[PDB]
């Protein structure tokens, strides 16, 4: 519940009402950090996706970045940024940085490069930070990211009267026992990061499979 | 009871009804009964019935009422059919012709009846011969309801169009078969022997009563018919039709006065030339039954004159060849099939799919690899004849592809034909292959046509003529070989 | 074995059996799961494949061998696959043997389009695909995490039993001496779908018939 407004406030509001961040004080806040085990990822993405008000973005994965015949990465990325130009300041998600983070100057040149069009305020600053990973091992986004990014947290972890939107987003299992209740799989687990709880259902729901 | 479709006897339904009356299913061998019997042993059936009958049971089954009775009240039962089609697919119709496709729609569609009763005007807003498909669209949807259908198309008997009460006495024909009820008010007149509306109605009331039956009172009425001589072909085309339809299944044919006097009629006057292209129709429908007729050399002797009668001569040698072994016509086919006429090529090329239609092992040729263009549509029609395993869908792969109106217009219609989830699918092809007017009201003819009997022989056969004005559009909607 | 066909079943099979529980609990897995076994090539994926057959249309595609057959056709195959599937929404797409990866440049742009196509991006839930191969550690991560969102199970080592079974019916009307055994012929032999022992067995039969 908390989390979820958390990064909900950056996603939702900052294009619902552009002029309450204006008049609001310091600036409209830029985005979140997500990093940590995989879990559910992608899944509140999707979610934000679905959640869209006029019109879909489009999406970028960080395998993209790193392909043969090095050199078309840059005019990828460029290419997409001009897209963002083009339409009138378009979401860009990037999912997976770990592929790329972390520091081959062939990959330093789109990397290095996509810092220098991150942290370069030419096409624009401030639509919407947000980055997607698995480690945080990624040394180089953890010293140039007070530059321009903030609002570091975890990346599902709840509170302990959050974790039913949490569970409610994972009702969508095969099935408990039967269609009776839904909060019987919601509140009779607490206690189980955003990620034990996909431990949860892949070694529970395999207790649950591997118990004839 | 094959026994009986090969032989074609009197006697054999009625050892077959005592023997089956004695051994007491019921409705299901009536109806296919009905099916199996052609136009003469139930007719035989129903005077030798309609001395003793047995039961009651033998007219009161087998007469009519019962191989439908079985059938509609368990097909609306048995089966949902969505409303999607009718709104999309029933929704995309319009320029004039796509709704003459909707009257497609409408009278081939009848468990629900919504566009059957979607407001009014759309019969107003419709064409002659569209007022016509229309009028009878609402008699395809009335196979049933005997007692409904007077009060469903009273309405449109006797209004203040011709096309309307025309249309709707053919509605009176299309709706039953053993009635025999609506014929004094359309058959008594008769008379206008110019070009008043009576004629119309002589199509709709002649064609629909030749959908209703060796009748003699009929021909006698059938006689000033042909005397007129209207400037209108489907007089003489339903006339024809009607006669042949009458005839089909007799002791070996006849050579009588009735297809002599038609055909005498017939080079009276060497006009309309479609007149020598249906005549010969419903010449070689009297033709059929033959089991040892020399018809075909007696017509052979009289009919030796222009490729006019010419080709009635080999209209006969096409009806007169339904199929036995007899080779000697499959190396003079391939002997005459080289002649510089491009007519005789297309119907006696065309009888392919009629002689060799049991052993279609032989039936997939070299025919689409020719020139000929109007062969590959001898052989796109021939096809139209099974479940359309992968080789016929293969043929209609080559065949579905080509800029001609005619052919384009013509693969539809056997691919809809040969097939009633691969459906759809090449109907999307011809989505990507239009997107003329004739091509797309007969490609929504698929998607609603989609979902020896001479009644599933005629109607086609008649119909390889569609290549001329929309006068023929208004007996294109009332084939009764559609299941 | 019905524990582990019971979920691809009503995951693939889902539209024709019980429809009370699909949306009235609010599921919606269309992604499917991916088989993966050491043995493979379709045996017990085959017997799990099975069971669809039973009330459906199924639609069997065994290895990738006419996609590399011919000079530059490509997934064209697969796109005709996809659309008689997208024609065949009550159907089940069975894909065995994925060892394109086990010239070389194009196996990974037309595994990377099969990735971008399977996802369906412009596309509802209408046809599930199933996944199988020998090896799971050849293909590349790429197909998991797009592909796999549901569920994935891992097989074990093949079972004797059934092998031995079917050598047992292949061998009972055969002629064979004291000195042949079985356990050799079925430890031997690795990675067969069970057409393999028929194949020894039927060229084993008709080698034995050339003596009469």
């Amino acid at each position: 519940k908390e989390q979820i407004e958390k990064l909900r406030e950056v996603v939702e509001t900052p294009l619902l009402h552009p002029e309450r961040f204006v008049n609001l004080g310091i600036e409209p806040p830029k985005g979140v950090l997500l990093f940590g085990p995989p879990g559910t990822g992608k899944t509140l993405c999707a979610r934000a996706v679905a959640n869209r008000t006029d019109a879909c973005f489009i999406r970028v994965i960080g395998s993209e970045l790193v392909q043969k015949y090095v050199g078309e990465g840059a005019r990828m990325v460029r290419e997409l940024f001009e897209m963002a130009r083009t339409k009138k300041a378009c979401l860009i998600f990037f999912d997976e940085i770990d592929a790329i983070g972390g520091a081959d100057n062939e990959v330093q040149r789109t990397m290095l490069e996509l810092i220098n069009q991150l942290d370069g305020f030419d096409p624009r600053g401030n639509i919407k930070v947000l980055m997607a990973t698995n480690r945080p091992d990624t040394l180089d986004p953890a010293l140039m990211r007070p530059g321009r990014l903030d609002r570091k947290i975890e990346f599902s972890l709840p509170d302990l009267e959050g974790r039913t939107h949490i569970f409610k987003i994972h009702a969508r299992s095969m099935s408990v026992e039967r269609d009776i209740r839904f909060e019987l799989l919601a509140r009779l687990c607490p206690n189980s990061t955003g990620a034990e709880i996909r431990s949860v259902c892949t070694e529970a729901g395999m207790f649950a499979i591997r118990a004839r | 009871l094959r026994l009986a479709l090969m032989l074609n006897d009197m006697e054999l339904v009625e050892d077959i009804f005592t023997s089956c009356k004695d051994v007491v299913m019921l409705g299901r061998h009536g109806v296919f009964l009905e099916l199996s019997e052609d136009v003469e042993e139930y007719e035989d059936l129903t005077e030798i019935m309609s001395n003793v009958q047995l039961n009651s049971n033998f007219l009161a089954l087998a007469r009519e009422l019962d191989i439908m009775e079985p059938k509609v009240p368990d097909d609306i039962y048995k089966t949902h059919l969505e409303n999607n089609r009718f709104g999309g697919s029933g929704s995309q119709v319009d320029s004039a012709r796509m709704n003459l496709a909707s009257s497609f729609v409408n009278g081939f569609v009848n468990q629900d009846k919504l566009l059957t009763d979607d407001g009014n005007k759309w019969l107003y807003k419709n064409k002659d011969h569209g007022m016509l498909s229309a009028a009878a669209s609402l008699g395809m949807i009335l196979l049933w309801d005997v007692d409904g259908g007077l009060t469903q198309i009273d309405k449109y008997l006797y209004s203040s169009e011709d096309y309307i009460k025309s249309g709707a006495l053919l509605a009176c024909g299309i709706v039953n078969s053993g009635v025999r009820n609506e014929c004094d008010p359309a058959l008594a007149l008769l008379s206008d022997y110019v070009l008043h509306n009576s004629n119309t109605m002589r199509l709709g009331s002649i064609f629909g009563l030749g959908l209703a039956y060796n009748r003699e009172d009929v021909l006698t009425l059938l006689l000033p018919v042909m005397g007129d001589s209207k400037s209108s072909m489907e007089v003489a085309g339903v006339t024809a039709l009607a006669c042949g339809m009458i005839a089909v299944g007799s002791c070996n044919g006849d050579v009588t006065s009735t297809i002599l006097q038609t055909i005498m009629e017939k080079s009276e006057t060497e006009l309309k030339d479609t007149y020598a292209r249906w005549l010969p129709l419903g010449l070689g429908l009297n033709h059929l039954g033959k089991g040892e007729a020399i018809e075909a050399i007696l017509a052979a002797l009289e009919v030796v004159s222009e490729p006019f009668r010419s080709f009635a001569n080999t209209l006969v040698d096409v009806c007169a060849y339904a199929g036995s072994g007899n080779v000697l016509k499959v190396q003079q086919l391939l002997h005459i099939c080289s002649e510089h006429f491009d007519s005789k090529e297309k119907e006696e090329d065309k009888d392919k799919k009629e002689k060799k239609d049991k052993d279609k092992k032989e039936a997939p040729a070299d025919m689409g690899a020719h020139q000929g263009v109007a062969v590959l549509g001898i052989a796109l029609i021939a096809m139209g004849e099974e479940i359309g395993a992968e080789m016929a869908l293969r043929t209609f792969g080559h065949l579905l592809r080509y800029g001609e109106p005619t052919l384009r217009r013509a693969v539809p219609l056997a691919l809809a034909l040969i097939s009633v989830s691969h459906d759809a699918d090449p109907e999307v092809s011809y989505n990507s292959i239009f997107a003329a007017r004739l091509a797309a009201m007969l490609r929504q003819l698929a998607q609603y046509h989609a979902k020896k009997g001479t009644l599933t022989l005629c109607p086609y056969h008649s119909d390889r003529q569609l290549m001329s004005q929309v006068a023929v559009a208004g007996l294109l909607t009332v084939l009764v070989s559609f299941l | 074995l019905d524990n582990q066909i019971q979920e691809i079943k009503e995951s693939v099979e889902l539209p024709l059996t019980h429809p009370e529980y699909y949306e009235e609990m609010g599921i919606k897995p269309p992604k499917g799961v991916i088989l993966y076994g050491p043995p493979g090539t379709g045996k017990t994926l085959l017997a799990k494949a099975v069971a669809n057959q039973t009330s459906a249309t199924f639609l069997r595609v065994v290895g990738s061998e006419l996609i590399q057959k011919y000079l530059g056709d490509g997934p064209k195959l697969v796109r005709e696959l996809f659309r008689v599937a997208e024609e065949h929404a009550p159907s089940i797409v069975f894909i065995d043997e994925i060892d394109a990866i086990g010239g070389e440049r194009e196996i990974q742009r037309t595994m990377l389009e099969l990735l971008n196509q399977l996802d369906g991006f412009d596309s509802r839930g209408d046809v599930k695909v199933i996944m199988a191969t020998n090896r799971i550690e050849t293909l590349d991560p790429a197909l998991i995490r797009p592909g796999r969102i549901d569920r994935k199970i891992e097989f074990p080592l093949p079972d004797e039993k059934t092998k031995k079974r079917i050598f047992q019916i292949h061998t009972s009307r055969m002629t064979l001496a004291d000195d042949v055994t079985l356990d050799d012929l079925i430890m031997a032999k690795d990675d067969l779908s069970g057409a393999d022992i028929k194949a020894i067995c039927t060229e084993a039969g008709l080698m034995a018939l050339r003596e009469r």
